[PDB]
């Protein structure tokens, strides 16, 4: 078909650097008349994927000037003069030759403060989800910035996967600052046979990453 | 025509042409009668000679017509609560529309000199603009219904002349008369002939 | 959809008298005990007509027919459905539609695309044409329908005036004489130059019964027509085929006594046109005296004798 | 494009019902399609259509799957587009954006191919869900403050909800009254199904014992209201 791979899209953008994202293409996008048929869309997450930047090195729908299109044929790239606060959203380039079309990769972006510390919270069960034999604990993340965070749980040092799921909360419009909330969810059975549950939370304005270990049965 | 007229809705019967009292006493053949919807005060540019964006680019009347126009308005079954985008007009045309002629090609209008591919950018624009249809407008923006009627003489003969609601016919008493539009001066007494049904 | 017949064998078209047949009402004019003669276009009387024939032969041919029309057919089981009538017979130019199925009659005036073979075929197939581009027109009125039915139709088209009429009477050409009554006007006013049959062939590849049909020409003559006390035609008189009905005519009765009678003049036609002119042609310079650079004052003009030349 | 209708829970033999809702707008003079969507990374396109003022018959493009198993209807005469779905083999997330194209001019455009311009009125509100069970009731638990993270001098605690359906839920501290330091996260899709969803507030610690922090857990399409009491 025509499914392509885009940007690794894990790449630290910080405020005053332009950020460059470039989608190739397997065959030319020449069909009919010399237009550049390459379009953009900003799918900022929550209510729409809207768009940015439609077919040729044009603008349209009210986008601000900062974002703008350049080259043609296999060889493709945009250019932000300022990222802000409002321009959070996965991204794809949408190619016009034909109906049956393929998606690429999108990631949301990237914004490094690298001022706001993180606060990392971890909450013991509960003695009533204990007793309906479901053991759920949770370790939050609160006033940390940017969306990424290696949160990991580990079980008597062993690392634990296939158990945990990871929640991200929007930007906020008072401080824009993110949270993360790490649910882990074990057996009862299971629950009983170890001792020691702790979560790791790692992140880029922190030099070292921040352990806190509990141990099961305290009140 | 009295069933058509005489009605409800407000009849803007202003037009130049046939006597409205002639019309029960004329057998025009082959009538053509097209309806269409428009907005507010645009009655006025359906007219022979008239001037403006539908006389010249929608709908074109030739010099000759021999008839006229019949328009009402109706603000009630031409609109809805929400937004009612449902009719369009021709706005952007290269040449003048040639009347008594269709020409449904809706294609993109090269106004500037970069020519667009079925792509509209910055100098080139849809021709179709949508009318705008809701019952909190004014006059100049009602749903105004026109239908149109033209009268000519064609090669097909006299068949639509009909009965036009004749009341007359009297018994014999020595009365001069008129036969099937000729006048007769004997009576019409009665007949023990027997007559063919041609 | 149209299907070509493969199976038809070739032979010459047969003829027939046409001894008391083609008579008709030239109007709507009710007459009674009189003797009326008229001008219009009538079938004479002792003239050949065209005999066609349907077994395994077909007969669907075309030949020319600019107006009046005569369709006469012995017919049985209702094997004749319908007629084609047009100028060129293609979508180029506009044709008449005569179709009836079991229902009605159906009129379209339309212009069709006509295939090479058309006929039809319980009957159920209908497979004459292709498609309908210019027209306007559409006319559905009531049905029209051993050797049992005859049935004589007489078209014209004066005026405008598609002239159809009909008789149906319960029985080669029967010794008999029946007037065909008028049956339908159609307010056309097109032009027809060309006709064409349309059969209808049973499915049991395909059979066709026993059925005969003749067409004959109409010439512009005078008649001299007999109505009975109660209305209907009884006998028709031609004017110009034997002297006896010559003298029939002229007297404005049936039955001439005995005597000497005055009927017409004898008059011999020309044969040929002679017209010729010296051959020298001369010509005249019409240039130097219509653009001419300077024209004469009014009270002034000048006179030219223009003289041995031609009037180009 | 502001509401699009038909969602809810479908048997994988059963049918499906989709039907856009919108506004006031230039309707029958856009070709608009479907574009599916995954909580990962990588969309879908569903399928297109085109105006009926452009074309007598319009255009179809369909891919192989699509073609196979959806189907695509239109009524040009209401704002509505009808999206059927006689069988479904594997569908476990589907959106369905409602958008149109940018193009009021159809050229050079045959059966199997036509460029389009761009998409500007992509359309959500409506979700299914096949294999979904039937509602459950939610179950809360109260978490305890600890005051570590916020130091000594300020505790955070929150109630975590379990095993309820579906994604819509309110959740409130002291009836709205408690604004500074609450925080609710956005739930997460379990193996299961059942989702599960926390909610936070930080509070001052010299306020556990004089004051009672009660959340309020409310769930429109399962009429459950649950105030649950959070103590040390
Ligand atoms: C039959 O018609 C032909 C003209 O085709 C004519 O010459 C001939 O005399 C006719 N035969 C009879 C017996 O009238
Ligand atoms: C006979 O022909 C007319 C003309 O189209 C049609 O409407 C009617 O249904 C036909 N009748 C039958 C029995 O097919
Ligand atoms: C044939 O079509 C042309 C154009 O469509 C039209 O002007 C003309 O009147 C039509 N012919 C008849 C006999 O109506
Ligand atoms: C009818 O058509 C024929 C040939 O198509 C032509 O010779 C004839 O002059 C036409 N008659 C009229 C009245 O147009
Ligand atoms: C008188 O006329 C009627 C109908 O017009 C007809 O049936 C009848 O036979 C006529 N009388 C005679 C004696 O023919
Ligand atoms: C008049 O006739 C002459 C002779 O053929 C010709 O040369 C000339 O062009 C014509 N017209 C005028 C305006 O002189």
């Amino acid at each position: 078909d025509i499914v392509l791979t885009q940007s690794p899209l894990s790449l630290p953008v910080t405020p005053g650097e332009p950020a460059s994202i470039s989608c190739r293409s397997s065959q030319s996008l020449l069909r009919s008349n010399g237009y550049n048929y390459l379009d953009w869309y900003l799918q900022k997450p929550g209510q729409s994927p809207h768009l940015l930047i439609y077919l040729g090195s044009n603008r349209a729908s009210g986008v601000p000037d900062r974002f703008s299109g350049s080259g043609s044929g296999t060889d493709f790239t945009l250019k932000i003069s300022r990222v802000e606060a409002e321009d959070v959203g996965v991204y794809y380039c949408m190619q016009a030759l034909q109906t049956p079309y393929t998606f690429g990769q999108g990631t949301n972006l990237e914004i490094k403060r690298t001022v706001a510390a993180p606060s990392v919270f971890i909450f013991p069960p509960s003695d009533e989800q204990l007793k309906s034999g479901t053991a759920s604990v949770v370790c939050l993340l609160n006033n940390f910035y940017p969306r990424e965070a290696k949160v990991q749980w580990k079980v008597d040092n062993a690392l634990q996967s296939g158990n945990s799921q990871e929640s991200v909360t929007e930007q906020d419009s008072k401080d824009s600052t993110y949270s993360l909330s790490s649910t882990l969810t074990l057996s009862k059975a299971d629950y009983e046979k170890h001792k020691v549950y702790a979560c790791e939370v790692t992140h880029q304005g922190l030099s070292s990453p921040v352990t806190k270990s509990f141990n099961r049965g305290e009140c | 025509y009295s069933v058509l007229y005489n009605l409800a809705p407000f009849f803007t019967f202003k037009c130049y042409g046939v006597s409205p009292t002639k019309l029960n006493d004329l057998c025009f053949t082959n009538v053509y009668a097209d309806s269409f919807v428009i907005r507010g005060d645009e009655v006025r540019q359906i007219a022979p000679g008239q001037t403006g964006n539908i006389a010249d680019y929608n709908y074109k009347l030739p010099d000759d017509f021999t008839g006229c126009v019949i328009a009402w308005n109706s603000n009630k079954l031409d609109s809805k609560v929400s937004g009612n985008y449902n009719y369009l007009y021709r706005l952007f045309r290269k040449s003048n529309l040639k009347p008594f002629e269709r020409d449904i090609s809706t294609e993109i209008y090269q106004a500037g000199n970069k020519p667009c591919n079925g792509v509209a950018g910055f100098n080139c624009y849809f021709p179709l603009r949508s009318y705008s249809f809701r019952p909190t407008y004014g006059v100049g923006h009602q749903p105004y219904r026109v239908v149109v009627l033209s009268f000519e003489l064609l090669h097909a003969p006299a068949t639509v002349c009909g009965p036009k609601k004749s009341t007359n016919l009297v018994k014999n008493k020595c009365v001069n008369f008129n036969f099937n539009g000729l006048k007769g001066t004997g009576v019409l007494t009665e007949s023990n002939k027997k007559f063919l049904p041609f | 959809q149209c299907v070509n017949l493969t199976t038809r064998t070739q032979l010459p078209p047969a003829y027939t008298n046409s001894f008391t047949r083609g008579v008709y009402y030239p109007d709507k004019v009710f007459r009674s005990s009189v003797l009326h003669s008229t001008q219009d276009l009538f079938l004479p009387f002792f003239s050949n007509v065209t005999w066609f024939h349907v077994i395994k032969r077909f007969d669907n041919p075309v030949l020319p027919f600019n107006d009046g029309v005569y369709f006469a057919s012995i017919e049985k089981s209702n094997i004749i459905r319908g007629w084609i009538f047009g100028t060129t017979l293609d979508s180029k130019t506009q044709s008449l539609l005569i179709v009836n199925n079991a229902t009605n009659v159906v009129i379209k005036v339309c212009e069709f695309q006509f295939c090479n073979d058309p006929f039809l075929d319980m009957e159920s197939e209908f497979r004459v044409y292709s498609s309908a581009n210019n027209c306007t027109f559409e006319y559905v009125s009531q049905p029209f329908l051993n050797f049992k039915n005859l049935r004589e139709f007489v078209f014209k088209n004066i005026d405008g005036y598609f002239k159809i009429y009909s008789k149906h009477t319960p029985i080669d050409l029967p010794q008999g004489f029946s007037a065909l009554e008028p049956l339908v006007d159609l307010p056309i006013g097109i032009n027809i130059t060309r006709f064409q049959t349309l059969l209808a062939l049973h499915r049991s590849g395909w059979t066709a019964g026993a059925a005969a049909y003749y067409v004959g020409y109409l010439q512009p003559r005078t008649f001299l027509l007999k109505y009975n006390e109660n209305g209907t035609i009884t006998d028709a008189v031609d004017c110009a085929l034997d002297p006896l009905s010559e003298t029939k005519c002229t007297l404005k009765s049936f039955t001439v006594e005995k005597g000497i009678y005055q009927t017409s003049n004898f008059r011999v036609q020309p044969t040929e046109s002679i017209v010729r002119f010296p051959n020298i042609t001369n010509l005249c310079p019409f240039d130097e005296v219509f653009n001419a650079t300077r024209f004469a004052s009014v009270y002034a003009w000048n006179r030219k004798r223009i003289s041995n030349c031609v009037a180009d | 494009q502001l509401v699009e209708s038909g969602g809810g829970l479908v048997k994988p033999g059963g049918s499906l019902r989709l039907s856009c809702a919108a506004s006031g707008f230039s309707f029958i003079t856009y070709n608009m399609n479907w574009v599916r969507q995954a909580p990962g990374k990588g969309l879908e396109w569903v399928s297109s259509i085109s105006s009926n003022i452009l074309s007598s018959t319009s255009y179809i493009y369909y891919a192989d799957s699509v073609k196979g198993r959806f189907t695509i209807s239109r009524d040009d005469a209401a704002n509505s587009l009808f999206l059927q779905m006689n069988s479904l083999r594997v569908e476990d997330t589907a959106q369905y954006y409602c958008a149109r194209t940018r193009s009021r001019s159809v050229r050079n455009c045959t059966s199997a191919t036509c460029p389009v311009d761009a998409f500007d009125l992509w359309g959500q509100g409506t979700m299914v869900i096949v294999s979904s069970a039937s509602t459950k009731g939610p179950s809360v638990f109260p978490l305890a403050p600890s005051s570590k993270s916020t130091s000594g001098g300020t505790a955070a605690l929150g109630c975590l909800v379990k095993d309820y359906f579906p994604e819509p839920v309110t959740v409130s501290w002291n009836s709205g009254a408690l604004t500074s330091g609450v925080h609710t996260f956005p739930a997460v899709l379990q193996s299961s199904g059942l989702y599960s969803l926390s909610s936070v507030v930080t509070v001052p610690s010299s306020s556990l014992g004089t004051q009672t922090y009660i959340c309020n857990v409310n769930h429109k399409p399962s009429n459950t209201k649950v105030d649950k009491k959070v103590e040390p």
